[PDB]
């Protein structure tokens, strides 16, 4: 049916518009050589969520705590010095010289022969700096912003089951499309939850997606980045750039055994070689 | 001392070298293209440019 | 454009200069003149020229980066901080003598 | 652009030479004219000096409080003064290393600095490869063609070597072996605009019964994920620290510390 | 026992939270006033140390010289340091 069966039945020469690479297809007509790298993506909801704060290991690196306890050790070892000299300050010295690092501890006695007001100062201006550094790391995790992928791509573990995660999700493709044939020749049980999650236009289906009819759709992947390219609202950076997915390419199907085979192959290879594709 | 000297063959290209080119490419004219000589662009000594 | 490191800057794009352009000298009775000008209207009437402007016109060093030049420094804040300062010292002499 | 970024975060020493001085001696003057202060009044002088440094110094310590019915005035103008200056500081630092990000690389093929180049830029490419007939085609790329056909290479290799060795300055080549290498190598990154996207297939002779079967074979291996087998056995396997930055402060914070014992040693000898 | 007119040094000593000992307020009227000036001085200090920070963003560049009619056209005695500029020889300009 369509181009495929013009071009079989002979009533046309060629097709020129975009048109997948598949096997039976190169059964029953001949591709020219691709011209354009076209695989396929999935567009799915992608929302804005947030940054991610989980965890922090640039300051510290759990090591600089190691040097925390060393001067907490040295400074207890110097209050107790003091105490030679002279008033709980053994054990209380970690609580003092680290709780005086975020300025709000009870005010502890301190000595007036100044030893601890000296080593509490150079703590103290290292705490300064300390979190002067960290207000500084929360200042430049601004700089990176990527919302991540919640389908990794077509291997996913969701994809086996939407009920064995907590959402339940939904997926299509075109009805009498080639992507049909090529998720049927690889995955049956993807078409058989595919198939009560059908739709009938593209556009149609991107509407659904904004409006909340439909959470993940199947297409083409430099289609969509069209539709990306000229996305009303931006809410849609695509899953990768076609890592995982089938990577072929756009040709023009002619007889087999057609003259013009060569000819229209040197015509692609010349109208890339020149950058005017 | 002498006024004596070559006309050595030299190549050119830039921006104005473009619209030379566009400018044969349209009013179909053939170039003649040499280098100034006397100096700069040029300036009214003495009554003399 | 071509500055290795975006240092010469222009003061802003040309405002209170002579405001000027180029073009192709002829001799006083070249019966070559209107075709020429015509041939420069049409190069500028369909973005030829605005091709060749793209091609051979730098534009790394866009107007009034942000970079480095930030030097970590200023010098007139805390000079203000220091007037807010000498005021300060005066009015401490002010309650000083009453 | 593999470049390190604050590799001593510029704190008093390598930034320039005002601030510490500056706040000493704004701290001394101030604590010189409070004590005479003191004295006129409407370990005193130890009392004066602990008061400053904890004033100007935002932790909390058990100190006292002088007469001060003219003092707290200046007093309060310096714990203003003093947290304008933490916070400037701490702003304009953070700040600085957001911001501290320049553009290093090159952005494509649109390069004038590359199409009009010069002794600093240097690319090139491997000598005799299909990139040169390619730029040998086309009208506008003679340039390149002088600039890089001085220093061609036999293999790629080489100029991996040569960029390793910073040898090169930009090397053109194809974008999955040297994303490749990216991920041997990790100080190797390539740019972001992709031009001339090509096909790597397999050199076939003329009219032959491998000529069909052949591209169906591919097609095969397309329709399924051994290509993507393929890719995850060579492509998707890959390969403020506060210790270039802070160890020389806590260098500096042990020698204040052994220099401030050897003071109390002074301190307890006279007292 | 003495917060009439030391209130005021405590609290402008406590918008900026600099270790200032003051008193021990047994009443919890003021204690209570006391923790929402704290957290109106900690919403004021994050918000300021962010305008400073969007100011660094916010990067305007002076300059020296702004017009062809400058005063600095004029004599370059009239600052300190005497700047110097030319043009090419036998120009238009
Ligand atoms: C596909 O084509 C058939 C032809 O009879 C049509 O009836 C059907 O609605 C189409 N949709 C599907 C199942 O893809
Ligand atoms: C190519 O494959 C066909 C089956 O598709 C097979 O009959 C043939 O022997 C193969 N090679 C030749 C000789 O064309
Ligand atoms: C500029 O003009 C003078 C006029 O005498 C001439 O002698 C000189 O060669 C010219 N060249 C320079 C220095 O620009």
């Amino acid at each position: 049916n369509g181009m495929i069966g013009e071009v079989v039945y002979q009533r046309a020469v060629m097709a020129v518009g975009s048109l997948t690479i598949n096997e039976e297809r190169s059964e029953v007509v001949d591709f020219s050589v691709p011209f354009v790298e076209t695989g396929i993506s999935v567009m799915v909801s992608r929302s804005n969520g947030t940054v991610s704060p989980s965890a922090f290991l640039e300051p510290f690196s759990a090591s600089v705590w190691v040097m925390m306890f060393v001067m907490l050790l040295i400074v207890s070892a110097i209050a107790v010095f003091v105490f030679e000299y002279f008033s709980f300050t053994i054990g209380k010295a970690i609580w003092l010289l680290w709780g005086l690092v975020f300025n709000n501890s009870v005010p502890v006695q301190n000595p007036k022969g100044t030893t601890s007001k000296i080593m509490v100062s150079v703590w103290a201006f290292f705490a300064v700096i300390f979190l002067a550094s960290y207000t500084a790391n929360l200042a430049a995790f601004m700089i990176q912003e990527e919302f991540v992928d919640q389908v990794t791509g077509l291997s996913d573990k969701k994809f086996q089951r939407p009920h064995d995660y907590s959402p339940p999700f939904r997926f299509g493709t075109v009805p009498n499309g080639s992507t049909e044939r090529n998720i049927r020749n690889n995955y049956p049980y993807m078409h058989q939850y595919m198939t009560r999650f059908n739709q009938r236009g593209v556009e149609d289906a991107l509407v659904s997606l904004k409006t909340g009819k439909l959470d993940a759709f199947i297409y083409d992947a430099a289609v969509l980045n069209y539709k990306a390219g000229r996305d009303e609202g931006c809410k849609l950076v695509t899953i990768g750039s076609g890592y995982i997915f089938a990577t072929t390419g756009y040709g023009i199907a002619l007889q087999k055994g057609s003259p013009w085979k060569r000819q229209i192959d040197l015509a692609l290879l010349q109208f890339v070689g020149d950058g005017e594709m | 001392s002498t006024n004596e000297g070559m006309n050595v063959k030299k190549c050119c290209k830039g921006f104005c070298i473009d619209i030379l080119k566009k400018l044969s490419r349209t009013v179909k004219f053939t170039y003649d293209l040499y280098l100034v000589t006397n100096g700069k662009h040029g300036k009214k000594v003495n009554n003399v440019w | 454009g071509r500055d290795e490191g975006c240092k010469l800057v222009t003061i802003g794009s040309g405002y209170i200069f002579a405001t000027t352009g180029y073009g192709i000298a002829l001799q006083k009775g070249s019966p070559w003149k209107r075709q020429i000008d015509l041939a420069l209207l049409q190069f500028v009437g369909d973005g030829e020229m605005e091709e060749l402007e793209t091609l051979w016109l730098t534009g790394i060093c866009h107007n009034e980066k942000n970079e480095v030049m930030s030097s970590q420094l200023d010098i007139d804040n805390m000079a203000g901080v220091f007037y807010m300062l000498a005021a300060a010292m005066a009015l401490s002499l002010i309650t000083f003598i009453w | 652009k593999e470049i390190p970024r604050s590799t001593l975060d510029s704190f008093m020493q390598p930034f320039q030479s005002t601030l510490w001085l500056l706040v000493g001696l704004s701290v001394h003057v101030v604590a010189v004219m409070l004590y005479l202060l003191d004295r006129f009044s409407p370990l005193t002088l130890s009392s004066a000096m602990w008061f400053s440094w904890g004033v100007l110094l935002n932790s909390g310590i058990g100190e006292g409080a002088p007469r001060s019915f003219s003092a707290r005035i200046l007093g309060m103008v310096w714990a203003g003064f003093a947290m304008i200056i933490v916070a400037s500081y701490t702003a304009n630092l953070a700040a600085f290393l957001v911001l501290d990000r320049p553009e290093e690389r090159i952005t494509g093929i649109n390069d004038p600095r590359l199409r009009n180049p010069s002794d600093k830029f240097i690319y090139a490419t491997v000598k005799q490869s299909s990139v040169d007939i390619y730029f040998r085609r086309q009208v506008e790329l003679s340039t390149m063609y002088r600039h890089m056909e001085k220093h061609n290479y036999e293999s790629a290799a080489e100029a991996i070597q040569a960029v390793r060795d910073n040898k090169l300055h930009a090397f053109i080549w194809d974008s999955a072996v040297l994303e490749f290498e990216a991920s041997q190598k990790c100080d190797l990154v390539t740019t972001g605009e992709l031009f001339f996207r090509s096909g790597f297939g397999i050199g076939m002779r003329k009219d032959s019964p491998w000529k069909q079967n052949v591209s169906l074979s591919i097609l095969k291996s397309h329709e399924n994920g051994f290509m993507e087998d393929l890719d995850k056995t060579w492509v998707r396997y890959q390969e403020t620290l506060t210790f270039e930055n802070m160890a020389g402060v806590f260098m500096l914070v042990a020698g204040g510390i052994v220099a401030g014992i050897f003071l109390i040693f002074i301190e307890i000898a006279y007292k």
